[PDB]
RNA sequence: GGCCGUAGUGCUUGCUCUGAGUUUUAGAGCUAGAAAUAGCAAGUUAAAAUAAGGCUAGUCCGUUAUCAACUUGAAAAAGUGGCACCGAGUCGGUGCGAUCGUGCUCAGUCUG
DNA sequence: GATGGCAGAGTACTA
DNA sequence: TAGTACTCTGCCATCAGAGCAAGCACTACGGCCGATTGCTC
């Protein structure tokens, strides 16, 4: 028995641990080794770290699941269409659908003719000649009036149904509205006809160009307003223009309606909103609104169709056909021109599939952008290519019909085309006449997002409820699925429970009871002072009732002067329903509070007007039709944090009064909610405690999963808990005195590119157009800052140069000393940092005044954030006050993250469980949380420099230092337990600046005593004479238990790319009947775990049984089949007479010990990884740090000079470091060629400065590291990977099974078996 | 010839004993006492084969009888320190805790030898073989002491129970003491001259002349013979001036130390571990009464006993060890005290350590009764010289309150301090009550005692 | 630490959708050459699959999390491994290892 | 982004 | 000599978007939320 402490450092993919005694010494005990080897004991130190792969989020899995569901539903759509057509297709051509199904089949595998549509070569070729693309057939079906072949009709309908289009636009679309200028003129004419007093003139304005601009909608609206006289923004005409272009305008000011009456044209509720607005104002604005709708349709369609729709009913098909024709004509012209001018490149352009060009564009995988990039110089270096170059620049050259840009086609266009086809062809086909509605429903049906998957009790994700048990098709979806209950369940499965009552749901935020509770809590804390009062007094219950009834129940906002005049002088959600229902007695009644709660709950739950109106029908008799309509119109959003049971259900045992009752009738006490729930005499605390007891706690894993944070962080937390339990068991079941823990603080280029594009479009500038920047280039911090700042200086009014970059300075708005934030939200690029003014405060007031307008413009452009703007303009608010500086200084040392608090709570609950007589928990184990700043400052002050490239020992060293520093701190300052242990401005500033000054011998010059004592007690908390020596000795130990957590791989079967057919055994069939050698398939399967199998195989013609020992990779796909029957699985592979007892399961990162301490980790069934760590001496570590200038220089000039002299005198350490690396590699790594190349590079680069040599030598440890081999670079020379692609040698090594700490081992010698 | 005369008293001829006077005794149980049954722990082949012969012969004597009881405790063999006999031990750990607690009326070894007067020079020490087995056990309480036993060789399985008081039971020394005391109470009446000393089961008879001892011996052999108790003839010092009792030598009415005990202390080599020093200090702690001022002699070794420390055997430590080795070589002969007499307490201090000898009148000389030594508590040890004597006299007189049996005694000291106690310029009030009690405490003439003796 | 008020940012979980991409087949290549080969012509589209697959047969589920070895259990789960000192190249060496009273030393708690 | 699969070129031992 | 058989080197990996809902964590402010003992009227 000995008092000890556990120190932990938690990372995203590492957890270091350390056990120390009172004298800050790491213990060491012998550990028994189990297994068949001759080694029966081993000595290890209680210091080490656990490494694991980072956890992942369920985002990719969720996306995959949605994609699977989408494919299933698409096949179901095609099946529905086939079911409709089946009888007539059987009459016409019986094998049509069978031929369609087996199109993906080689000739010998098809049971029908290879030609899938007509079945004979003459007809197939004739059809393909007549209709080169599907759009030709679709247009022919739309326009022609005579009979059409049924198979052709099915093909067109199937294409339309299979590829519908986006559902972003709600309502109906009329493709006939195509001209923008004509519709704008018609709108202006209607506006002038109605508003006769103030006519509007818009002649001579390029309405088409202005409205169809590529800028933002707001920018286009502003441009149109500027280029239009007689009106501006927020006017009637401006609001009409905004509504047409898509913005949501407020028509309140136009007609003085006093209500918002906002209309959004693409929303489903637009018709109802327009009806309400028309009923409010009049029926003469219907023409104007209809004109706006037509203009909106034209605006949204003209950007896509780009074709004349006055002669055809299929504008999209006509556009695709014209695209086909332009492609053909341009292709012919290009062929002729290339033949005329450069016949020698004709082969590489029109025949070579590897290189980009036409061959790679059509036959190959080259995209449109790559094709344009290849073909631009050739077109420029030719004559007669002006129009082709124009088309290339506008991205309209040689376009295929199916492209990425087709994502902007609404499904309404396809619906109109399908309707036209059905109308044309229903005369000859009565079945087409009958099933028109259901075909359109097939096209336009999509499951509501609140309904969810249509399961039947075997899905964890589903929540839907069926009113009838029968198959759900799109035609009886309404009659089978209970939409109201489904939506209510959809909302309720995600909302929170009350924390005080874990089994009670929270109230809506706008609930009447919630409003009363918040208002009463606010009111009970106002102490009025007036004449004739000796002392301030609190409002009584009746006085509060009078105030609420007289002020709050009358006007929305209540102010102090109103309270004094209407109450102190005159005598001495609720408002939304008052103007809707026009009933005061109903709202003030007490037997209808349930009705009011139901109403607000319905409005909060349901977002669809039909759902709200069908839910409110039970209360229709209470109100009138117009009242019901207004109620449907109003909708609330938000959920509270308090439950109705807590607010009003529970009652005090002594008085039988609820919390709201007490709050109303507080009287002189005026106790608010927190006082009520913390009162000891009152039973509220007891009842809350009783409720929280029910349920208790789930498993540790369940609790950690329920925690909020990153999955990697949660995985690290679970691993830390497990290692804590393991260490407690190791130390003899004795709990430690203290547990000191710490936690580290922590396509992006595509996001940056989209953000800068949006900001530039909003601002109207053309900086990107001046010189485009790629995402990889935009990843640079200086370039990103320059582009975000619109190319202008942020502290003074001047222009920066992109070509002059890498020369300015990045200045943080908040000084780095006060806050260590390196984010873009705090970094600012300016020509000179001195423009900000003082370097220890916010930028100067003059600069703030100068650049306030520019910063406001940037904020409006979303280039900078609100927090950044507030920090920038803090000088106007007052700058950084002394209290702010003190708070910033203090918060750098005291941990405040909720994730760290959760970790501390979990460990504390696990460790301390006993209770006193008064049910007070005894704090046997004290859990301390520190920030990394304290330990890093300790390292910098006392020469314990850390270099992460050497090895993984720094995790264990960090844990040890965490324990030492935390224990010493709580020993020296017992008064700091409040802010560390889980359970004035000048005075506070200088207290936390010198909290760690008791470690050092000298301060600033103060001769601090050698022995540190607690004070008021005879406790030695530190001893500068020997404790520094002890820490140095602990940091220099060569043995540290580093363990890589073995895992069984799970996830995708293999690479998702489908390779073409090839005669290889590695290909995997995509379906059971599809042979890879004839159809292609996947490759690179993922290995779940290797299995050691000792069996016999048939070798040679005689099939003699040769004894074989080998590793077999059980891939993820076949893991379940292997587990179901290992004997059959192994025999099918070719092995005979296998041994079940000798079968050994080998997960990833399994450790093998071969010879001379050489260790290999199983990367897969055919690869290995390094498993040895280099224990470089601390003298070499410090020399490398000092010579490399980690984090530049952060020392005084006097101390900076002496360190350089130290490096100069110790120049020769580089050769010794190289010698250490070489001998470690020769003994373990065994990469002779790479070692020779590294030595040659070092020898040739001997004359370069010590700084450069140390910086490049730091890279050399990549050669001698733990884990997968990686390529590094020494100066110019690059050294590739030396992969170990042979698992033959490990069959005679020792397999080590390590526990979570590595102290418990089971060595199994595979040589014997 | 002694064995022939009393065939009913010697165990080698009289066979098994049985208390023919004491009734069967019921062993009570506390409220939560329950019949806990523990399975017989695994035992080695040879181990079982060691107890096995004993069970066969214990069955013949009737000690072990088959029974069916809810109570069951695991038997456990303990091999002897020499050779290998594998003695049987009942291992009544759990039942011992649960049995109702009864006060331990046993006489403490400090005070038995105090009753022996130097006038009675002839001794006769009689051992009582299978003493705890003499008392019979009530069949109601017999199920309490059953233990599981398996003997496939003779096919005897089940739980054998004790019909007599077993060993390893917490109330056995107590229940036998009172039982034996009543039987011998009548014997003491008939022979007032004889002095009978009883320690648990060991009885010592002290007489004036040799014939009295012989006559007493014969009578005792017969009284115990009728009572059923059997005396061991192998180890029975009868009518010898030199006898060994309570680990002491009683020669010429004095208390010596066994020469074998002295050899063991000197025999051990220099200790090297805290366990090694703990064995030596405890072993020599028995002989602390013979070495005057031993506390000061073994002072350096005391701080080395602390669990948290470094075992540095410095030259001073070796000097302390050598002093104890040499001190035990020439240990004097402590005399037997006399209750029917006054005591004289000599007290002295030097450097925070109190030392003294309790003596009584023997002829014209003073004979030491016990050498008392204690360390002065820190606050007292810090005081100036002429009051550190007050604390010195106090702690030594406190030790006297355990050997004098509360008899009045006189205290003499080089400095008259009784008046200081009355008017000393909480604890002192406690000191005043003890020191000023004229009934038990008195201050004698001032004198200076010998620095060594 | 919680709950109001405003505002913002980031992230998470779940659902419903869209566009492409990939693979095989269909879209008759011609001519001169025995053949390789050469010369021309042509190219834009469609069908099907989109983790193998599973049973619970649903317009459902299938890539998240969890998982050293051994023993006991169907499983969930529970158990399995002596200590001190001197050292340090991935850890080594050396040494030790049922009760009742009485003596000694020491610790903790409570009270004043 | 990184790390394991895979094709292909290269060299070596055996039947 | 042909045929396996092991080794080294370079290439390579499905990707973009649209809504909706609930929640947490942090920033930045601006207000409200102990109990006991000693002294004084």
């Amino acid at each position: 028995d000995k008092k000890y402490s556990i120190g932990l450092a938690i990372g995203t993919n590492s957890v270091g641990w350390a056990v120390i005694t009172d004298e800050y010494k790491v213990p060491s005990k012998k550990f028994k080794v189990l297994g068949n080897t001759d080694r029966h004991s081993i000595k290890k130190n209680l210091i080490g770290a656990l490494l694991f792969d980072s956890g992942e989020t369920a985002e990719a899995t969720r996306l995959k699941r949605t994609a699977r569901r989408r494919y299933t539903r698409r096949k179901n759509r095609i099946c529905y269409l086939q079911e409709i057509f089946s009888n007539e297709m059987a009459k016409v051509d019986d094998s049509f659908f069978h031929r369609l199904e087996e199109s993906f089949l080689v000739e010998e595998d098809k049971k029908h003719e290879r030609h899938p549509i007509f079945g004979n070569i003459v007809d197939e070729v004739a059809y393909h000649e007549k209709y080169p693309t599907i759009y030709h057939l679709r247009k022919k079906l739309v326009d022609s009036t005579d009979k059409a072949d049924l198979r052709l009709i099915y093909l067109a309908l199937a294409h339309m149904i299979k590829f519908r289009g986006h559902f972003l636009i709600e309502g109906d679309l009329n493709p006939d509205n195509s001209d923008v200028d004509k519709l704008f003129i018609q709108l202006v004419q209607t506006y002038n006809q109605l508003f006769e007093e103030n006519p509007i003139n818009a002649s001579g304005v390029d309405a088409k160009a202005i409205l169809s601009a590529r800028l933002s909608k707001s920018r286009r609206l502003e441009n149109l307003i500027a280029q239009l006289p007689g009106e501006k923004k927020n006017g009637l005409f401006g609001n009409l223009i905004a509504l047409s272009l898509g913005l949501t305008p407020n028509f309140k000011s136009n007609f003085d309606l006093a209500e918002d009456a906002k209309l959004q044209l693409s929303k489903d509720t637009y018709d109802d909103d327009l009806d309400n607005l028309l009923a409010q104002i009049g029926d003469q604005y219907a023409d104007l609104f209809l004109a706006a709708k037509n203009l909106s349709d034209a605006i949204l369609l003209s950007d896509i169709l780009r074709v004349n729709t006055e002669i055809t009913k299929a504008p999209l098909s006509a556009s695709m056909i014209k695209r086909y024709d332009e492609h053909h004509q341009d292709l012919t012209l290009l062929k002729a021109l290339v033949r005329q001018q450069l016949p020698e490149k004709y082969k590489e352009i029109f025949f070579d599939q590897s290189k980009n060009g036409y061959a790679g564009y059509i036959d190959g995988g080259a995209s449109q952008e790559e094709f344009y990039k290849f073909i631009k110089p050739i077109l420029e270096k030719m004559d007669g290519t002006e129009e082709l170059l124009v088309k290339l620049n506008r991205e309209d050259l040689l376009r295929k019909q199916r492209t990425f840009d087709n994502g902007s086609i609404p499904h309404q266009i396809h619906l109109g085309e399908l309707h036209a086809i059905l109308r044309r062809q229903e005369d000859f086909y009565p079945f087409l006449k009958d099933n028109r509605e259901k075909i359109e429903k097939i096209l336009t049906f999509r499951i509501p997002y609140y309904v969810g998957p249509l399961a039947r009790g075997n899905s964890r994700f589903a929540w839907m409820t069926r009113k009838s048990e029968e198959t759900i098709t799109p035609w009886n979806f309404e009659e089978v699925v209970d939409k109201g209950a489904s939506a209510q369940s959809f909302i309720e499965r995600m909302t929170n429970f009350d924390k005080n009552l874990p089994n009670e749901k929270v109230l809506p935020k706008h609930s009447l009871l919630y409003e009363y509770f918040t208002v009463y809590n606010e009111l009970t804390k106002v102490k009025y002072v007036t004449e004739g009062m000796r002392k301030p007094a609190f409002l009584s219950g009746e006085q509060k009732k009078a105030i609420v009834d007289l002020l709050f129940k009358t006007n929305r906002k209540v102010t102090v002067k109103q309270l004094k005049e209407d109450y102190f002088k005159k005598i001495e959600t609720y408002h939304d329903l008052l103007k809707i229902i026009k009933d005061k007695d109903f709202l003030d009644n007490e037997e209808n509070e349930d009705i009011l709660e139901d109403i607000v709950l319905t409005l909060t739950l349901f977002e669809d007007r039909e759902m709200i109106e069908e839910r409110l029908k039970t209360y229709a008799h209470l109100f009138d039709d117009k009242v019901m309509k207004q109620l449907k119109r109003r909708r609330y959003t938000g959920w509270g944090r308090l439950s109705r049971k807590l607010i009003n259900g529970i009652r005090d045992k002594q008085s039988g009064k609820t919390i709201l009752d007490f709050l109303k009738s507080d009287g002189f006490a005026n106790r608010n909610f927190m006082q009520l729930i913390h009162d000891d005499s009152l039973t509220f605390k007891e009842d809350i405690q009783k409720a929280q007891v029910s349920g208790q706690g789930d498993s540790l894993h369940e609790h950690i999963a329920n925690l909020a944070g990153s999955p990697a962080i949660k995985k690290g937390i679970l691993q830390t808990v497990k290692v804590v339990d393991e260490l407690v068991k190791v130390m003899g079941r004795h709990k430690p005195e203290n547990i000191v823990i710490e936690m580290a603080r922590e396509k992006n280029s595509r996001e940056r590119m989209k953000r800068i594009e949006e900001g530039i479009k909003e601002l109207g500038s053309q900086i990107l157009k001046e010189h485009p920047v790629e995402n990889t280039q935009l990843q640079n911090e200086k370039l990103y800052l320059y582009y975000l700042q619109n190319g202008r200086d942020m502290y003074v009014d001047q222009e920066l140069d992109i070509n002059r970059l890498s020369d300015y300075d990045v200045d943080a708005i908040v000084p780095q000393s006060f806050l260590k934030d390196d984010s873009i939200d705090n970094k600012v690029l300016t020509r000179s940092d001195k423009n900000r003014g003082k370097s220890d405060n916010v930028p100067s007031e003059e600069v703030v005044k100068k650049m306030k307008n520019y910063w406001r413009q940037l904020l409006n452009a979303k280039l900078i954030t609100q927090r950044k703007f507030d920090n920038l303009t803090k000088a106007e608010r007052g700058g950084l006050s002394e209290l702010d500086k003190a708070g910033f200084i203090k918060r750098q040392l005291v941990e405040t993250r909720q994730i760290t608090k959760h970790v501390a709570q979990i460990l504390d609950s696990r460790m301390n469980t006993k209770y006193d007589e008064n049910d007070k928990l005894i704090r046997e184990v004290k859990v301390i949380t520190l920030k990394s700043k304290l330990v890093s400052d300790f390292r910098k002050d006392f020469q314990f420099y850390k270099v992460r490239e050497i090895n993984n020992y720094h995790h264990a060293h960090d844990a040890y230092l965490n324990a030492v520093v935390g224990t010493a701190l709580i020993k020296k300052y017992p008064k700091l337990e409040s802010e560390f242990v889980y359970g004035k401005a000048t005075a506070k500033y200088f207290f936390y600046s010198n909290i760690m000054n008791f470690f050092k011998t000298e301060i600033t010059i103060r001769k601090r005593p050698l022995i540190e004592t607690n004070g008021e007690t005879g406790e030695i908390v530190w001893d500068k004479g020997r404790d520094f020596a002890t820490v140095r000795k602990v940091l220099s130990m060569p043995q540290v238990n580093i363990v890589k957590k073995t895992e069984v791989q799970t996830g995708g079967f293999s690479k998702e790319s489908i390779l073409p057919k090839r005669n290889s055994d590695k290909l995997i069939a995509r379906k059971k009947d599809w042979d890879p050698k004839k159809y292609g398939g996947f490759d690179s399967p993922t290995v779940a775990y290797s299995v050691l199998v000792v069996a016999k195989v048939e070798k040679g013609k005689s099939k003699k049984l040769k004894s074989v020992k080998e590793l077999l990779g059980i891939t993820i796909m076949e893991r379940s089949s292997f587990e179901k029957n290992p004997i059959d699985f192994l025999e099918a592979k070719g092995y005979k007479e296998v041994k079940k007892d000798l079968i050994i399961k080998l997960p990833k990162y399994s450790l093998f010990e071969l010879e001379n301490g050489r260790k290999r980790m199983l990367a897969s069934a055919g690869e290995l990884q390094k498993g040895n760590e280099l224990a470089l001496p601390s003298k070499y570590v410090n020399f490398l740090y000092l010579a490399s200038h980690y984090e530049k220089l952060k020392g005084s000039p006097e101390d900076n000079e002496q360190k350089q002299l130290f490096v100069e005198q110790h120049k020769h350490y580089l050769d010794e470091i190289i010698e250490q690396i070489s001998e470690f590699s020769k003994r373990v790594i065994l990469a002779d060629a790479n070692l020779d190349k590294v030595l040659s590079a070092y020898n040739k680069h001997r004359d370069k400065p010590i700084r450069e040599q140390a910086e490049n030598i730091i890279h050399l440890f990549t050669l001698t590291n733990l884990g997968a081999p990686a390529a590094f670079k020494y100066f110019d020379t690059t050294i590739d990977r030396k992969r170990y692609t042979s698992t033959k040698e490990v069959l005679d090594a020792t397999l080590i099974h390590q526990s979570i700490t590595g102290l418990y081992e089971t060595r199994i010698d595979l040589s014997q078996l | 010839t002694w064995l022939s005369d009393f065939p009913q008293a010697w165990a080698e001829t009289g066979g098994m004993g049985l208390a023919v006077r004491q009734a069967p005794l019921i062993i009570p149980l506390k409220a939560t006492s329950t019949p806990v049954s523990i399975k017989q722990y695994p035992m080695s082949q040879e181990a079982r084969l060691g107890i096995k012969p004993h069970i066969q012969r214990l069955l013949d004597q009737g000690i072990l009888v088959p029974c069916q009881s809810p109570w069951n405790t695991p038997l456990l063999p303990v091999k002897k320190p020499g050779t290998n006999d594998y003695r049987p031990v009942q291992d009544l750990r759990e039942v011992n805790k649960r049995v109702e607690d009864i006060h331990p009326t046993v006489p403490n070894p400090y005070n038995l030898l105090s009753g022996l007067p130097p006038s009675h020079q002839w001794y006769t020490v009689l051992d009582l073989k299978d003493a705890f087995f003499c008392l019979r056990l009530h069949p109601t309480s017999q199920p309490l002491f059953a233990f599981e036993w398996r003997d496939p060789e003779m096919g005897i399985s089940g739980q054998l129970t004790w019909t007599r008081l077993p060993q390893g039971f917490k109330n056995s020394p107590t229940l036998f003491n009172e039982a034996l005391h009543r039987d011998l109470a009548d014997f003491r009446i008939q022979h007032p001259d004889l002095i009978l000393l009883q320690y648990v089961d060991d009885l010592l008879l002290a007489a004036t002349s040799e014939l009295d001892c012989q006559q007493g011996t014969r009578a005792l052999l017969q009284t115990l013979g009728n009572l059923g108790y059997r005396a061991s003839a192998k180890k029975a010092q009868i009518c010898q001036k030199q006898v060994k009792y309570l680990g002491y030598l009683l020669k010429e009415g004095q208390r010596w130390l066994t020469e074998a005990r002295k050899e063991t202390v000197m025999g051990q080599p220099t200790p090297k571990t805290p366990r090694q020093l703990r064995e030596f200090l405890g072993k020599a702690g028995f002989c602390r009464l013979f070495i005057p001022g031993f506390a000061e002699m073994a002072a350096p070794l005391y701080p080395l006993t602390k669990p948290g420390t470094l075992f540095n055997w410095g030259p001073d430590q070796q000097k302390a060890y050598q002093e104890i080795k040499q001190a035990l070589l020439t240990a004097p002969a402590l005399g037997l005290p006399d209750l029917t007499k006054p005591f004289e307490l000599f007290v002295d201090e030097k450097q925070g350590y109190a030392k003294g000898v309790l003596t009584q009148k023997l002829g014209p000389w003073r004979r030491p009764v016990a050498y008392l030594s204690k360390k002065l508590d820190p606050v007292a040890a810090g005081w100036p010289p002429c009051l550190r004597m007050v604390a010195a006299i106090a702690v030594l007189t406190k030790d006297a309150g355990k050997l004098t049996m509360g008899q009045p005694l006189v205290i003499l000291a080089p400095h008259a301090v009784e008046a200081l106690v009355k008017q000393p310029p909480a604890r002192m009030t406690h000191y005043q009550a003890l020191l000023l009690d004229t009934d038990r405490v008195q201050f004698g003439p001032v004198v200076a005692l010998n620095p060594a003796t």
